[PDB]
């Protein structure tokens, strides 16, 4: 299923808060938090690739992260997503995580890489799932009734929803260049490189091998890894390669939205007693519960209220 | 719910990017000048200034609109139908029929005809919206009439059509210093609020 | 102290052979080892971190193994670029410690040394001084012993030793030694005749020269 | 059948432009179709043959 | 990936002090330690200490306390920063002894980031050389080495050159201004038991061409920008030359 | 407990393909992986691959990717199963060669549940044989194992049958229609160099019993439906029956 | 406990004697785990979620765990005119104040 | 990759002895091992996991040991149900590798088989085919070789063969061999006398036959 | 630091009973267990059993 991860690879992107209020370029940068499932599941898109062990081989025990100029591996065991308090992860494939979360005003996702370094990304995100039915509740109950809702189904053999990839832009790196003897060596390290200068020389160019450029200091020069064999998602966090882009063909994305029933609690019976042409009711809410009533006639009159503690109503 | 599509921004080193038009449902585009973005390894641009960033975006239906959507309907007069139990001489029996005053149904060699009822009242008003089990009388904005941040800020003639009307008042904004992102401003989904 | 050791002080083998270098520690370091290669005229570079993980962009040839007190670095089949010095390093406590190092060497067929000797010249002799040279040239393996043996007697109290490595093309070592004194002390003898003892020679060799010609 | 665009040449959409092991031979050439076949219905037939159907060996 | 760059090599009188400066740049990671190591030529490899350039927090192997200080420079780097990241670090070697003569390496240490534990040395500078001695910057004795009383043809015979009596070790030499390349062995260094260096350069030949060929060699040195050129023909008690 | 069951057993021509299926049922756990493991006719035992049958994510060893498809069927999408849980897996082997012949097992794997660890296999199904060979169905030659003057009366002896040049191994054979059991041997099988099968069967007896007592061999073949229940009297060039 | 600086260790009091443990297992927690941003001598810096109490703790070399739990009303003052929860990608800069990282 | 090994490729022990099946990995594994048994004609079953933990259904006779490159399985007393093939399995690496199999066998006092020979039948020789058969009964142990000696000529290589496992009677083994023949070969040959040869048996055993009679 | 104290030595007939006792003090830790061990001079040293005195909850060899 989906071996298209042969061509398409992870990347670094800019991230606003890396756990200390600093921004930096991060292997875990969040792209988008999808939020359509009315059961409150999140589908999260992220710069890692999860379920592939490098060498383009599917393996549920690992993920691959971008490490400066090339991919590298880490365990699926140590990935986490956290809101106000730790979330459960209910599925993982490619760039996408499914998670179920406690209510909270920020989301963060992170992992530990092979060297025991830890990385994380944090976004402001108002997670507050809409109430199914007529009672707010915090865990599914032992007894209740079933209502219709919607969920990201866990099948990875997905369909119809799609994402795009491009020939990723030149990666600038000041450390492709080293300064010695009054000259700059461009070291290249088997990459394809572009370089540029104004250093008392005008002769910029591509290269596929190391060389010197003479009579200069490295700040009078610029360089990047300029050509790629492997593709990236066209995220708004990475620069486009050309005015009209390239390689614009698609890839499918996992976890399709599907209709399903889920269970809701039923508030316990009110104690009721009858007056002279009226009903008196005590109410016993375990959690905020909606009351409504209407006349069975040619006007309904209609009123409703949420209740949060024992009340008497007439 | 709409999605906003924002391709990777093009950055012209050492010159202007030309702006251009496109026909898409709420398309917006700008060129920003005097940018100098850094990526993790260095400055991306070959010169300290005179670079520019093109940025462009448009709205579309979400992937979810197969499932999470609501339908605006006009409702015309109604096909009354009825189900009835009758008892005679210990024959306890049930019949089902339209209320048109004909369409006679026979059972146990008895024969039954019902309706129409004297009332012509119905709870549905001339305009309704339906979501799932829920249905509402509301005076929803006509097609192409919907405002930002309210029910109908994005509309489609059918769930499968590509002729998306959208009125989200999307505005692009100046990219922040040293950074490759695409900031923007937009009315949040009028559907999500209505829910 | 955690005392490190590398068992082969040197390893000689031909390209395409398995290199395997071995390390000991006096008490368990329990992972927290690393391996480096080191090149002449350079600083070291990392190969392996922890017991077994390849460092950034290190290709495939190298692998690390071991636990507790005993460890090894293996090379699957040694390439002609891999011949270098190699180090283990410990980081189980605040005294991070490197091993003694090991040199990895191209094994080749034997070649024995040729012996040379040289008189002083006029610039030294006008400067009150005399300087005399002894050489061993272009041999492998290199474990020779040499002495100046002037009038058969050991000269050493003025006389130094120097070495050069395997040449990158020829794969042989050489030695150079100097004897130097006042020009009036250099006349105290008549048979300047340096010796060599070597493993590729059948018996010790010597060549002789005389002051005043 | 239905016909792919390569650069000037055409081929049936179930069939490869180049084989065996399409991408594994030539990444920067396998770019050529994936530039512009994005609008075409045959893209997921071409993609299966080029990158996923049977891990570039035998049968699905 | 990442690189470290440090001060050029330096030569000093004993009982003085010297400071080595290091700079690091271009890695993705923010708060690594920078650490100093040293090596007396091939005799060992010692970790000395380090700093975390964000916190200062100088840390030492006990063997170097009192004989060294370590520092780093904080900078006007904002909480966002938005550049390639950079750091600057130093060892001040003090109360110098001639035994301090060694190559000194800066290296990146991941110990803080790897859960506040010890770590391996991840990336390394070029290394740089400190020379400690009382000697003056003497330019060499540059005399021609005389070939011995000739063993004649049917085999190979002696030919070479000698350089002596200099301070600052970085001399260079060249036969026939580079027209002779193969067959040259140059013996790299010797220490003359009192600060001065020596070198020899040799050419193994068939016995054909003594007293006959224009064998000539350049010598170059950095003190006083001294440079020399000489022939190597037989001359001692008598002479035979081209 | 959990039970693993896989359908049938098979013999097929080279270049064809095979589709095995498996049920897992009755376990208390849910997100477990199902793995396929294969055992040669006397050579080793191998992991092929596996799936987590809720996600449909698949993993393989590098030898089997692109030879093989491993897949599963969606069991239930609702947040229920207070009923006993079940999951169904299928494996396809394609472009078959004779050397792909083995017994194949599905097995349950705790790897994902145990923190996404690598596998160790907890329960196994009964196994299925997949046989790759060119030979079509053929009924046996059913010869008596002919005795001769090679010892004569009074000694220890055996009387037997030789079953030859059939296909598939279920030529299930017995003696005296079940009335004989002690001192018998029937061998496993012999793969003939012709791509067919042969088999040896004997009853050990006192040599005085041959050609006077009654001994009978029950050759039943499942293919070709043969039932050659017959007595195996002495005939080598001589003639004898009781 | 030998009076070296070290950065991987901390020292604490074991009855009458100083003793050592790893900096790796130090923690601080208000209503949920805080990031620790710098430490030296008696002093810790931390970034902490809103909460009515603060706790600090560590695990001894004996694997014993110690902790301490004051009441403390942590509710950071708002900067500017919006009660935002975590820093955005896009916004303005306003002047504020922080404990610098230096141990000088 | 990782490779797996045992000291005993087979293990001869009588019932009531103690097992000590012993295992090697070619590389630094560290726990992440299992032990399995397979009964002949059945699917495998799990005994031990991680290194030392036994499965829920498994008698307290079994225990594991070792951690690094080396491991063992102990059975406190061999029992008649426990005679099986045994395997290691490794999972410190993605290449989930089984360790070869090894068989526990009832150790016993040795005994030579009686030998019988049989010609092809009249049915077989009218059907245009032949095979002379050699039958060995109740051998202990099992490593013997057979040859046909037809017309006094030594031969064996063109034979198709099988063996039967340790007997329910007395733990002996029984062996079958058949010679590749066309119809004419059995008529051309005049005398047959196939033989058994072994290290543990004290001399060859044979039965002899002038053809057809 | 800490000390344990226990009752003085005992001498007894076979078929009788003994109530040996001990006290602990001065530790900063509150929830430690107290354990009992023995040796005869002709034997090694063996753990018998122990308790966590706050709970009771005895545990035995």
């Amino acid at each position: 299923n989906f071996n298209v991860y042969k061509a398409i690879r992870p990347y670094l992107a800019h991230c606003p808060d890396c756990g200390e209020g600093h921004s930096c370029h991060s292997p875990v940068a969040l792209e988008r938090i999808r939020n359509e499932a009315t059961d409150g599941t999140l589908k999260i898109q992220v710069s890692l690739q999860i379920g592939i062990k490098t060498d383009d081989s599917h393996d549920w025990t690992k993920l691959r992260y971008m490490d400066n100029h090339m991919p590298a591996d880490a365990e699926r065991a140590r990935l986490f997503v956290r809101t106000s308090a730790p979330c459960t992860i209910t599925g993982t494939m490619g760039h996408f995580i499914l998670a179920r979360c406690p209510k909270g005003e920020t989301l963060t996702v992170g992992f530990t890489d092979g060297r025991k370094i830890s990385h994380s990304c944090t976004h402001p995100f108002h997670h507050d799932p809409p109430v199914i039915g007529r009672e707010k509740f915090h865990s599914r109950p032992q007894h209740g009734r079933e209502l219709p809702c919607s969920t990201y189904a866990q099948s990875t053999a997905a369909t119809a929803e799609e994402i795009e990839v491009h020939m990723p832009p030149d990666t600038p790196d000041r450390t492709l260049m080293s300064q010695q003897s009054g000259n700059v060596k461009i070291t290249v390290n088997s990459q394809t490189v572009r370089y540029k200068c104004n250093c008392g020389d005008s002769n910029e160019g591509l290269t596929t091998t190391d060389k010197v450029i003479n009579n200069c200091k490295v700040d009078q020069c610029h360089a990047a890894v300029t050509n790629h064999k492997k593709w990236q998602y066209n995220s708004p966090l990475v620069p486009r390669n050309a005015e009209l882009g390239d390689r614009k063909g698609k890839v499918h994305i996992p976890f399709p939205l599907a209709n399903v029933t889920c269970r809701v609690p039923k508030a316990r019976n009110p104690t009721v007693t009858y007056g002279k042409n009226q009903v008196i009711m005590l109410l016993y809410p375990d959690h905020p519960t909606l009351l409504s009533y209407r006349n069975m006639g040619e006007e309904p009159n209609y009123q409703e209220e949420w209740v949060t503690h024992k009340k008497e109503i007439r | 719910e709409y999605k906003t599509v924002i391709p990777s921004p093009y950055v012209k080193c050492c010159g202007t990017a030309e702006c251009k038009d496109k026909s898409l449902p709420d398309y917006s585009c700008k060129v920003f000048t005097g940018v100098y973005p850094f990526m993790w390894g260095g400055a991306y641009c070959f010169c300290d200034t005179e670079n520019t960033q093109l940025s462009e975006a448009h709205v579309e239906k979400s992937e979810s609109c197969k499932t999470e959507f609501a339908s605006a309907y006009r409702a015309h007069t109604a096909s009354a139908s009825a189900k009835l139990r009758v008892l005679y001489q210990g024959n306890n029996v049930t019949v089902s029929a339209y209320a048109n005053g004909d369409h006679a149904v026979t059972v146990k060699d008895a024969k039954f005809i019902v309706g129409p009822m004297s009332s012509a009242w119905t709870p549905f008003d001339n305009k309704i919206v339906v979501y799932k089990g829920d249905v509402y009388n509301m005076d929803y904005p006509p097609f192409g009439a919907g405002r930002p941040g309210q029910f109908g800020d994005i509309q489609s003639r059918t769930p499968e059509s590509e002729d998306v009307y959208a009125n989200t008042q999307l505005v692009l904004q100046r990219p922040s210093a040293g950074t490759v992102h695409v900031p923007y401003s937009q009315a949040p989904s009028g559907f999500k609020y209505w829910l | 102290e955690i005392v490190m050791t590398q068992s082969p002080a040197t390893l000689s083998l031909s390209p395409g052979e398995r290199a395997t270098l071995s390390c000991r520690a006096s008490q368990s370091v329990s992972s927290y080892l690393a391996w480096y290669q080191q090149k002449p005229g350079q600083a070291p570079r990392l190969l392996i971190y922890d017991a077994s993980n390849r460092a950034t962009g290190i290709p495939d040839r190298f692998s690390g193994s071991g636990s507790g007190t005993d460890f090894t670095l293996t090379i699957s089949r040694l390439e002609p670029e891999d011949f270098a010095v190699y180090y283990c390093q410990q980081y189980a406590n605040s005294r991070r410690t490197f091993g003694q190092g090991t040199k990895v060497e191209i094994k080749r067929t034997v070649a024995a040394p040729s012996v040379f000797i040289f008189p002083p010249s006029d610039e030294q002799l006008k400067s009150g001084t005399a300087s005399v040279v002894c050489l061993l040239n272009n041999f492998y393996p290199r474990e020779a012993k040499v002495q100046w043996k002037v009038d058969n007697a050991l000269q050493s109290g003025n006389s130094q030793e120097s070495v050069t490595e395997q040449d990158s093309k020829d794969s042989t070592y050489s030695l150079s030694s100097t004897l130097t004194l006042s020009k009036a002390d250099y006349e105290k003898h008549k048979v300047y005749a340096c010796e060599v003892t070597h493993q590729g020679l059948s018996s010790p060799v010597t060549k002789s020269f005389n002051r005043g010609e | 059948p239905v016909m792919c665009l390569l650069a000037n040449t055409t081929f049936p959409c179930s069939q490869p432009p180049c084989t065996p092991c399409c991408y594994e031979k030539e990444p920067e050439e396998t770019l050529r179709m994936l530039e512009d076949n994005v609008m075409r219905p045959g893209y997921y037939q071409l993609l299966q043959a080029s990158l996923t159907c049977s891990p570039h060996r035998q049968r699905r | 990936q990442v690189q470290l760059v440090q001060s050029g090599a330096e030569v000093k009188k004993p009982g003085s002090a010297v400071k080595v400066s290091c700079k690091a740049s271009g890695g993705t990671l923010r708060k690594y330690a920078i650490s100093w190591l040293r090596q007396a030529p091939g005799q060992g490899l010692e970790w000395m200490g380090g700093i975390i350039p964000i916190f200062g927090t100088a840390n030492y192997a006990q063997k170097f306390q009192g004989r060294v200080t370590i520092t780093a420079d904080e900078s006007t780097t904002t909480p966002y920063t938005t550049t390639p990241y950079t750091s600057t670090a130093y060892i001040e070697l003090t109360s110098l002894r001639s035994e301090d003569t060694a190559v000194y390496y800066c290296a990146r240490d991941l110990g803080p980031l790897t859960g506040y534990s010890y770590s391996y040395f991840d990336y390394w500078g070029q290394g740089t050389l400190v020379t400690v001695s009382s000697a003056s910057t003497k330019g060499p004795s540059v005399f021609p080495l005389a070939p011995s009383s000739k063993s004649t043809s049917g085999g190979t015979a002696a030919l070479g050159c000698l350089v002596k009596d200099y301070f600052p070790e970085p001399v260079t030499v060249s036969w026939n201004s580079g027209a002779l390349t193969s067959g040259v062995h140059t013996f790299p260094a010797v220490l003359q038991s009192s600060g001065l260096y020596s070198l020899s350069s040799v050419v193994t030949v068939p016995s054909s061409s003594l007293g006959t060929q224009t064998y000539i060699c350049n010598v170059n040195h950095k003190p006083s920008n001294t440079k020399v050129d000489k022939k190597v023909e037989p001359k001692s008690c008598d002479k035979t030359h081209t």
